[PDB]
């Protein structure tokens, strides 16, 4: 038959299914044990106001900017939040090294059932980015409407 | 100045519409291979495809979005994709966006108490830059689905997008520059 | 026969233009969704953070590029934006490196007129930039001599 | 046939070994050139810099990881210290990389058996974490009451 | 004759000795523009102190940190600043990923005049690692030597 | 808002212990080809495999967790993951942990004066979490040695752990929460 | 230390224009084999190449700088490529830039009033470099177009850069503290 | 404390000079195939080289650190390479350099108003430790140039570098910490 170009998300195809579920656990996991062993010890605080800035959004964006190579305006500060963070770093490098190794030849496989990359390979990637750009719009948009709303009401 | 940004951003808000609206209703998208009746140098639009040389130069045809292929294994994603491109709904969607956020400057000129008017003219440019992005896209991926070039009419909508860009950024910062005096004048 | 420019092959023309294209987008997004609302002014007003135009548009070439950052979004929109911006730029990034990888095995060592042009490009810009600061040092000279005046 | 911990077979065993070494080594010696002169102390005494052993083993493994770091060395021998581990740790995650897509090709996705390695030592470093969090906060807390009485 | 082992500097191998040398002019190049294009104008001034951090030593310890793709503390906040620093970064993204592509392939080559990495192909980079680490104690011995002859002399 | 997030972390707590015992003991884990006679679509779970279909319809036969023959022992990480499979302790090791929390969440409800036993329950949650991802991961490398696909009491432990996060959280978060009120407390009466 | 600064700038410029004139005027760049009449050792310069050794030793020859035949237009990047460095514009642009360089150096030297102009050399400076680092880029990729090797010319022209960027920098700073002078004076006098 | 600090720094300094003197003079650096009179299981250490198993167990080699090769095509690297492991120089001078580093720990007992002899020492210690790195390497990239494994004379020479850089670590504390007292007894 004809041949299958690869579908509009063939940039999951390097890693397994299992694999990517077993990330995002991964990355639950992490995110959560920083916040606690970054946050729940009483004399780590000072009306009071934490040592360090890891709250559970602030752990999920930190774990997640780590895993994407990019990196945040902060880093954990005590012994076990450093512990949390250098394995997340191993697990990162070792997952990222394996996953980019061969991402053009996933991106370009020719199944029956060299190139310049196109951007049909590549289309997949800028449609959730486009989406991604309109739910943070409209996220913002719908957070001002409420604290519009809720002044409105508060002035009358 | 305020008259200067009011200016920039209307005269931006045009061009942009404009240069939308010639590029979709113009056919010199494409410059490729094809037929023109019923394999020469031919011009393409959105919707009409003519050969520029020839015997057959001028009558030309319209653009076959649904050939006659074999009909069997055909993805549902590679239906959808044709029907978007077919209807050509984002680069519409962008005129009309366009179209909404001059009629948003209008009503902001005529309505200067009110200043959520001018924060909806620039979503209204962001979101008309974002569906042009994404209509270039699908022309694109269609279009791939050997030797071509693009025309000025692809041009003019990348024009677009960049000037509908830069005028929601102009509009983004009017919709600042007029809470700050609020909050000035309410603060003094 | 590979030219000057042979370091952009790996990626289609349209590619690098959607990748402009998606740069600007992406950065004034975040500038919008940063700066929009004035519930993040507080009393000249100072925004609580410094994500600006020209500022978004450094985060986002940063991101581009796996470079440091000098500034990171913390709200949640703008948050959102960041993600989505690093996970297209890792998956093309990793699509060019790997592509690049392909295409230079079609051991033999780099030759510089293979990479000529990037040199060209950054000479250029520093020839830009040059010109750039003289002539706002230049213009600001002559507005304090006008107001000496 | 690769093993739980076939992620490590690009490099020998050896260099793992000297990889761990001379990351002992760096942070001992960018400590020791960062801390050691009295004249870089000024009137509990506080340091110019922050480069203790405990940060600059820190620095040192954000380095090696490709990932963002807190502090950057300012004296000379300390930016020395950093450039050559910034050289070296260059060179090792490249070849690292080069001979893993090697390995990788000998198009089937990866599968779970061959990343589990990974993910037991990821959840090995969350609970030895979580450990010591728990006993640091259960010997603080004998100290206070302590204290009290 | 006998297979001929990479050299203890075979990490240079990927690309010729007309780029190396290239490399190095456009790394002096990129910082003296950047610290000329951040200090120079009176107007960037404030007994008075710069707005910005970049000093030449600052603009070369910034453009190596760039190259080696690692970052510091610090990034141009001016608008030419800010074109030399993106010029930089689109140079060393280039460049690094054609030296990076088939690093281990120049390691491992044999020449007459799949396997793992051996530590025989990289001893290179670990001995001038060592060699930078002394010469790092080394500068900072003299350093303190230097200032204690000086305060030495001041007291007396 | 101290009720609301009580409440919210006991029906989590309860949602997520149920989920987990109900995952490990189900048998609708993974659908492929096999054979429950001691081949034709089959559903196994972690104890037990049965044929779905066919004319030995609703047939279980015990899962064989020690395969081949000849009993090579060449490599003992082989058995140590065959062993593990077999005796399930992390997810069983799992549900204990959400139990233990549930407890000193009923216990907290109870003293109301000793704040350390929330904290406590809290860790239970996240390290029961913690035991989940471990067991999947090993049921997965055990299906290592055509198409299958994963049954509804895969999801259930998935959304199981998911739940003991987002409880752990919560707890944690009552635990600073109470540790405010005390030190506002401590400052008020000095 | 104005003095010191002001004669290490001096005998740099002087050196870096010294030492490019050199590179450029000299034929000592290349080491190859080739022909020096319209297969032999060689050494080439910008403009000329001149055979040592063998029975045409000390003849030199006007390069070629249009090779082969036909007369191909299918690329214009060659035919400007080629152009650029027949015209070798870049050379000696660095050389006039350097001389610009160290005119305006004496020029402040002699006015000692006007501040500009050091920041003017010092511009120069840093923009000969540029232009010496586009030649050498240019003169390597005309070679594109047997081993060799490249002589005392060519690493006098990189010198040349080094020392160019150095006294820019050099430049710059005494720019700045003079500006740091007059700021000086202007708060004692306010 | 001081006293503390004292014993601990003594003790590992100890520890990692008897460490490394024990590497050195020991021959059971590698279990490999080999020889062991004028191919079976063989263990080998810096100088000598001898069969474990066999008929010959316990009489045994000197190490041919320059075999009766061709002698043709000899590297200058390679012959550098070849000196600098049949010197074993690098693991004689790291323990040369923890010997002098115990040295300046009894003089700086002795000598307690020198606050530089701590400091001496921990310049002693971090150097012997980069020594061992510049020894190991050089033994494995010889002994490269199938099947082997490491004894435990090559563990105890690690085991050696890590003591030795947490001495020095510790040494270096011990001088921050003096110059510290001395600051704050000026200071008050
Ligand atoms: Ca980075
Ligand atoms: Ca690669």
């Amino acid at each position: 038959p004809q041949k299958s170009k690869p579908g509009v998300f063939s940039f999951l195809d390097p890693l397994a299914y299992e694999i990517w579920m077993c990330i995002v656990f991964a990355y639950i996991g992490v995110s959560v044990v920083l916040f606690l062993v970054s946050r729940f010890s009483p004399y780590e605080w000072h009306s009071s106001e934490s040592t360090n800035e890891f709250g559970i959004f602030n752990s999920l964006w930190f774990s997640l900017g780590a895993f994407m190579q990019q990196g945040c305006d902060i880093s954990p500060r005590s012994l076990s939040g450093r512990i949390v963070g250098g394995v997340w770093w191993f697990f990162t490098l070792i997952i990222i090294s394996s996953y980019t190794a061969n991402l053009a030849a996933f991106l370009t496989v020719e199944r029956m059932v060299t190139s310049a990359l196109s951007l049909s390979n590549v289309a997949g990637v800028f449609y959730i980015l486009v989406g991604g750009l309109g739910l943070a719009m409209l996220v913002a948009l719908i957070e001002f409407c409420y604290k519009s709303r809720a002044e409105a009401k508060r002035m009358k | 100045d305020r008259g200067v940004q009011m200016l920039l951003t209307t005269v931006g808000a045009f061009a942009a519409f404009s240069l939308m609206t010639i590029a979709v209703g113009t056919d010199y998208w494409l410059y490729s291979r094809g037929v023109c009746k019923t394999e020469v140098m031919t011009h393409s639009g959105l919707w009409r495809t003519c050969c520029l040389e020839g015997n057959f130069k001028g009558l030309c045809k319209q653009i076959d979005h649904f050939p006659e292929d074999a009909d069997y294994e055909a993805d549902t994603a590679e239906y959808f994709l044709r029907a978007v491109r077919a209807s050509s709904i984002f680069p519409i969607l962008s005129v009309i966006l366009l179209f909404m956020g001059g009629l948003c400057i209008a009503a902001s000129e005529f309505y200067k108490t009110r200043h959520n008017i001018i924060l909806s003219a620039g979503i209204f440019f962001v979101s008309a830059g974002l569906s042009n992005i994404i209509g270039i896209i699908v022309y694109i991926s269609a279009n791939a689905g050997n030797s071509y070039s693009y025309g000025w009419s692809f041009y003019f909508g990348a024009l677009s997008f960049i000037i509908a860009e830069m005028v929601g950024v102009l509009a983004v910062h009017m919709f600042i520059d007029r809470h700050k005096q609020l909050r000035a004048t309410a603060r003094a």
